[PDB]
């Protein structure tokens, strides 16, 4: 659209031309060229508020969003003009689409996080630790837009899977899991985190240890 | 899919490097190769019967030896080396070890309820193809974890 | 120490060819079975295609003929949406499986796909009445399309691997074989007998398609 | 387990209440299970007609309603109703009309 | 004790009854389907058989056509060895299918396997060239079997459905269709054109063989 | 074959037989009907550890 289109370049002038040089080409050595990323790559970014980045690290953390889903589809629909590339799914009416990106199978989805996702995430969608400084994010935040558009463009040190690799039934589904296990509650008490062995065991030392220890004080006669 | 990633990485990966006999070890372990379909029963014997076997026999032996080479106490008023000052059997000793197990045994009834402990419903089955990124074993085991972890990766390549 | 092979700068390489998997030898030599037939010659089976195509190399129809279980299955499918008029396309089969755009086996005109040495390709030991070689019209509407099939077997799959690769060949014209019987309607000469031209195989104008049968 | 029961030894049989046209013409369908117990009762004996059980030695009358004449066994033996569907393949002509396996305390009711 | 329920000596029984299983309500959801088609009719689906019998009820052949993917794959298999006589046979689709032995639609004569309401079974919108009322030719060598495929499509399975079932009539004639052209041969009257019943459909003798594609 | 059959004889008629609690024991038992899954391993935890212990 016309206007969204200008609105777009409005906000990327007077926000990212400093490191996404204008005309969408990156600026040498401070951030990536736009061209070709499309609008998923826009919206999962901006929306999980990365991109209005004030740093170069190791990887660029996530933050509250400097953009309202408007502004996001501006920016995102400026970027897929100048370049082209993927784009978000969207349901009937026209916003980004949050529930029909939720697959009918979690069995299915499952096996594929656990295949691809879990690989560097978790069991079950915690975080993860990478190389140097970087980190697979908990995805308990990201909201189904937000996991199949990380899956259609890989953000930054993650695998980039087209459609072609996870057909969008197969990312469906792995939102599908995603979502599930972030939102299912722990059977059995508090999942400590999501992790098993180390915050088990330190929940071990600290309640259960101190528990039974400070019971043999009491029962017991200092000397 | 945790604890089957800690089995390939301890039992089978530090068992098949031990230079003489490693994969020697390895096969007859688990029977062959390390998805050997004899391994989970082999260690179901080991943990249920074996183990806790030994394990009953030496503690057994450990409370027998307590027992008849009395406990041994801290210094103080009236204790000495050949004298042991303290509570009789059976009005305060057993009263206050029974209590004690008691309470124990009620920590741990508490723990198993308001804490969750090793979600394998979360943690799928074993698939070599598949990991997380935790892959760690508990916390006893965790020091020989953080020992492989740690060590920097020095490989010797003797003749052939 | 370190791993004794490692770190082969040089020989940038090339890129893999393209691969040829062999077939599985007697150790997995279980394979797909490619048709059942007689096979009463070298042997063709059970599959078996051709593409009957036109003068400007463009493919018409597209026909299927095989044994199945002593006698042939077939069908035939319209490659092209307009290939036929709307109409009737007397099909034949030629002895002659070239389907050359305009040949001439004997010394007369060449007409268009008229590679065919003779009129429709009976039988070795039949060649009076119109055998396997003669077949009837197939109709094409203003859709376009061919699919529709007969009981022509006075051939087989043997007969059909013969000395000379064979073709199906469409041509502008009905299936009648002299309707008008001699009774009442009578010929240029004034003899109420038919033509023979006419009653060997299937005469029309020019040949609209012509396919070779030898697994085209 | 289907039995034929001769033409001739034919008019020996008797039959159960319910259970009078579950024989298709001469073949006899009878559970294998062993009333007493559950082993299967496969020892089948032509020319006696009798059903015997190996794991306890309990003979069942065939010709008649595969009724126990012999060892722990007290109740027959459940009849399946037999027939043939097109084509002439045997099928069943419905379910067993009593409980087929061994007797336990919730039967015959 | 003894059970409370045994013995029955009056009530001799009866012979069971042959079986007549239901279709699945539980396991299957719907009705399972077999040849899938689009149908552009009531629906005939992706499966239509026929028996073409004799005068005397003969099994003369049995055909089948159907289609699979907007174009009608057919088949027919010679039903007797000795069927058709060693020479040529003329098919074409009659639009009443009743394969009776002697039948006529018009005043006039009644020929035999003549049920057919006119020449060849065109389509509805179609009545010039020989649209699908025309079939493929059955050629009988010696052996006497028939097994062969054309392209005839300009009617398709929504086309087959029409207001009265058709039939596939086989008469003893090769596929010529007035292949005398004007230029040469010559009318009964002197007039070069060819006959408009010799144009409609394949004319022959008597016919053949005779079968209704309803299903048969 | 043989040890399989012993068993169902002995232990699932015997136990179905039982009065009142007859049905409900074999069910607990075999955790179902007697071919129950869990019937082979139960016994071989009490064969190898509970009895012998
Ligand atoms: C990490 C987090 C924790 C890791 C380790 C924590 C260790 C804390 C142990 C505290 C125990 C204690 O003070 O008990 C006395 C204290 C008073 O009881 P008491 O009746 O006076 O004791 C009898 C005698 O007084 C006899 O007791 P005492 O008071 O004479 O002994 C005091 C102390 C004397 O020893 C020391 O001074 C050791 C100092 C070690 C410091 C190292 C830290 C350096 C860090 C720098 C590097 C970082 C980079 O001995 C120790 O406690 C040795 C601990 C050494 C472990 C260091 C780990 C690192 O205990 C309590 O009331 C609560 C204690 C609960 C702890 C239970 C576990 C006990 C098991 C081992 C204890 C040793 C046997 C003594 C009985
Ligand atoms: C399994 C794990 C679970 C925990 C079990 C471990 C518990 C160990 C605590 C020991 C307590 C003990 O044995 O006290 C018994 C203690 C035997 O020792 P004692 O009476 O002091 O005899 C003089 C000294 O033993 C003379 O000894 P001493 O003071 O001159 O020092 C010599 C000492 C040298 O010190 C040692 O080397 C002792 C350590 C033994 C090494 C390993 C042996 C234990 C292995 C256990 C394996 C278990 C699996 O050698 C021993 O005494 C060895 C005795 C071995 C017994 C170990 C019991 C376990 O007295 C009793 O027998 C009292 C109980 C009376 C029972 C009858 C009650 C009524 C009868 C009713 C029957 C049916 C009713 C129907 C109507
Ligand atoms: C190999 C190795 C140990 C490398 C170094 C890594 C390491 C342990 C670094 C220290 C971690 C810390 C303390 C980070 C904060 C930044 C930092 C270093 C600050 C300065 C430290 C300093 C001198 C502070 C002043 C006084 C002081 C010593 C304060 C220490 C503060 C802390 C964190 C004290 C408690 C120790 C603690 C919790 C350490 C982390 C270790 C583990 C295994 C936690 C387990 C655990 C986890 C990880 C969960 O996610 C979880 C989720 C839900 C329920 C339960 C748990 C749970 O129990
Ligand atoms: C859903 C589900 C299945 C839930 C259940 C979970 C499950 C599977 C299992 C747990 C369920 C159960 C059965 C829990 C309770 C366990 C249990 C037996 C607790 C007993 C504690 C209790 C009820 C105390 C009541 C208070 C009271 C009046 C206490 C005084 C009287 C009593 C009970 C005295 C007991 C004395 C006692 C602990 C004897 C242990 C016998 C053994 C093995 C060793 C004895 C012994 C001891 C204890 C030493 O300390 C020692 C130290 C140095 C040298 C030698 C010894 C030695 O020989
Ligand atoms: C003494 C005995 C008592 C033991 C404690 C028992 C407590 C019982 C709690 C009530 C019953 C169980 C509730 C289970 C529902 C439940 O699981 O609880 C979560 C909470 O979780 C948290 O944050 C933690 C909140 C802080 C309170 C609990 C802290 C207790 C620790 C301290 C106990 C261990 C001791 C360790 C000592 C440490 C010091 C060491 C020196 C809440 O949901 P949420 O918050 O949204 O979880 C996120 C998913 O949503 C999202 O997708 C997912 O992605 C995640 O982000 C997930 O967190
Ligand atoms: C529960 C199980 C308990 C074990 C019981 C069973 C154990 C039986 C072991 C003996 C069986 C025979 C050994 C077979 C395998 C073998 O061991 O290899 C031999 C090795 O001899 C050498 O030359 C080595 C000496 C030369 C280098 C000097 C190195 C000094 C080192 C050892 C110092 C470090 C020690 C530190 C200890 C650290 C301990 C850690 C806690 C040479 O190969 P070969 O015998 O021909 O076997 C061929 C395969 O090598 C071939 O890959 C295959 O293709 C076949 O052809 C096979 O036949
Ligand atoms: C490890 C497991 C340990 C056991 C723990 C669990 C045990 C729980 C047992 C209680 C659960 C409820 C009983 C269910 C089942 C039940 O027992 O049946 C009842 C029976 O009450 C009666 O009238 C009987 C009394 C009248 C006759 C008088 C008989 C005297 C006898 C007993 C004397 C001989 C004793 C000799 C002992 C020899 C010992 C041998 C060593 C009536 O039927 P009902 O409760 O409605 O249940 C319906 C099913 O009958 C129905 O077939 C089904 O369709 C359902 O609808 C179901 O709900
Ligand atoms: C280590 C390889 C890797 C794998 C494979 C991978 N991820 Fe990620 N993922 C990452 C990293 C690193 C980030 C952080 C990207 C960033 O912050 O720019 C991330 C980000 C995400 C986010 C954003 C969460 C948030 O709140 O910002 C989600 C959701 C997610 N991944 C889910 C998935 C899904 C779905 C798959 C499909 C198999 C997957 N991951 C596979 C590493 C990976
Ligand atoms: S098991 Fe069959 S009679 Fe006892």
């Amino acid at each position: 659209q016309s206007a969204l289109l200008r609105t777009g370049k409005q906000l990327f002038e007077t926000s990212c031309v400093s490191c996404h040089g204008a005309n969408l080409q990156g600026v040498p050595d401070r951030g990536p060229s736009l061209i070709g990323t499309g609008e998923a790559a826009v919206y999962f970014q901006v929306s999980t508020g990365r991109m209005p980045a004030m740093r170069g690290e190791a990887q660029a953390p996530s933050k509250p969003p400097h953009f309202d889903e408007s502004q996001i589809d501006a920016l995102g629909a400026y970027v897929q003009a100048n370049g082209g590339g993927p784009t978000v799914p969207r349901d009937d009416h026209g916003a980004v689409a949050q529930e029909s990106l939720i697959g009918g199978d979690v069995a299915r989805g499952g096996d594929l996080f656990r295949l691809n996702c879990a690989s560097c995430h978790n069991f079950t969608g915690k975080g993860g630790a990478l190389s140097s400084g970087k980190y697979a994010p908990d995805l308990g935040d990201a909201n189904p837009a937000q996991i199949y558009t990380a899956m259609l463009t890989g953000p930054q040190n993650m695998p980039k899977f087209s459609d072609r690799q996870l057909t969008p039934d197969e990312k469906r589904d792995i939102v599908a899991y995603v979502r599930e296990s972030a939102e299912t509650p722990s059977y059995g008490g508090y999942g400590l985190g999501g992790f098993g062995p180390a915050p088990e065991g330190m929940a071990m030392w600290i309640i259960g240890m101190v528990a039974a220890i400070g019971v043999a004080m009491w029962i017991g006669s200092r000397a | 899919l945790l604890s089957g990633t800690g089995i390939r990485a301890a039992l089978s990966g530090i068992t098949m490097g031990i230079p003489v006999i490693g994969t020697w070890m390895h096969w007859a372990l688990f029977g062959g190769d390390f998805p050997g379909e004899i391994l989970i029963p082999r260690l179901y014997a080991l943990h249920i019967l074996l183990i806790p076997g030994i394990i009953l026999a030496l503690i057994g032996a450990h409370l027998a030896l307590v027992w008849f080479q009395k406990h041994t106490q801290f210094p103080g008023p009236g204790r000495t080396e050949t004298n042991v000052v303290g509570v009789r059997v059976m009005p305060v000793f057993a009263v206050k070890s029974g209590a004690f197990f008691a309470m124990i045994t009620g920590v741990l009834g508490l723990m198993g309820g308001l804490l969750t402990i090793n979600p394998i419903w979360n943690l799928g089955p074993y698939k070599p193809s598949q990991v997380s990124a935790g892959s760690q074993p508990d916390f006893y085991m965790m020091w020989t974890d953080g020992l492989i972890r740690l060590w920097p990766a020095w490989e010797f390549y003797p003749f052939g | 120490c370190s791993p004794p092979g490692e770190t082969a700068s040089s020989e940038p390489g090339t890129t893999p060819a393209i691969w040829t998997g062999s077939p599985s030898p007697a150790a997995p030599s279980g394979e797909d079975h490619g048709g059942g037939h007689g096979a009463g010659a070298a042997g063709a089976g059970e599959t078996l295609t051709a593409e009957l195509k036109t003068a400007d190399g463009t493919s018409v129809a597209t026909a299927d003929f095989q044994f199945a279980d002593g006698f042939a299955t077939v069908t035939i499918e319209t490659t092209t949406p307009g290939r036929l008029t709307p109409g009737f396309h007397g099909v034949h089969i030629h002895s002659v499986g070239k389907c050359e755009a305009n040949s001439v086996a004997p010394t007369g005109g060449a007409p268009g796909d008229f590679n065919s040495a003779g009129g429709h390709f009976q039988v070795s030991g039949h060649s009076g009445h119109p055998a396997s070689g003669d077949l009837s019209s197939l109709q094409v509407r203003a859709d376009g399309s061919g699919k529709l099939v007969t009981t022509t077997d006075a051939f087989t799959a043997e007969d059909l691997l013969d000395g000379a690769k064979t073709a199906i060949i469409i041509h502008e014209k009905a299936d009648n074989f002299a309707n008008i019987p001699p009774e009442r309607y009578q010929q240029v000469n004034g003899a109420p007998g038919p033509d023979q031209t006419t009653m060997a195989t299937g005469d029309a104008g020019s040949r609209v398609a012509c396919g070779v049968i030898s697994a085209g | 387990m289907l039995i034929r029961i001769k033409p001739a030894d034919m008019h020996r049989v008797i039959k159960r209440k319910g259970q009078e046209s579950f024989n298709f013409g001469e073949l006899f369908a009878y559970t294998k299970v062993c009333s007493h117990l559950g082993c299967p009762s496969s020892l089948y004996e032509q020319q006696t007609y009798r059903i015997l059980c190996p794991c306890h030695q309990s003979q069942f009358d065939a010709l008649e309603f595969a009724k126990p004449i012999f060892g722990p066994a007290a109740r027959a033996l459940a009849q399946l109703p037999i027939t043939i569907d097109e084509d002439g393949y045997l099928v069943a002509n419905g379910d067993f009309v009593e409980p087929v396996g061994p007797a336990f305390w919730e039967r015959k009711s």
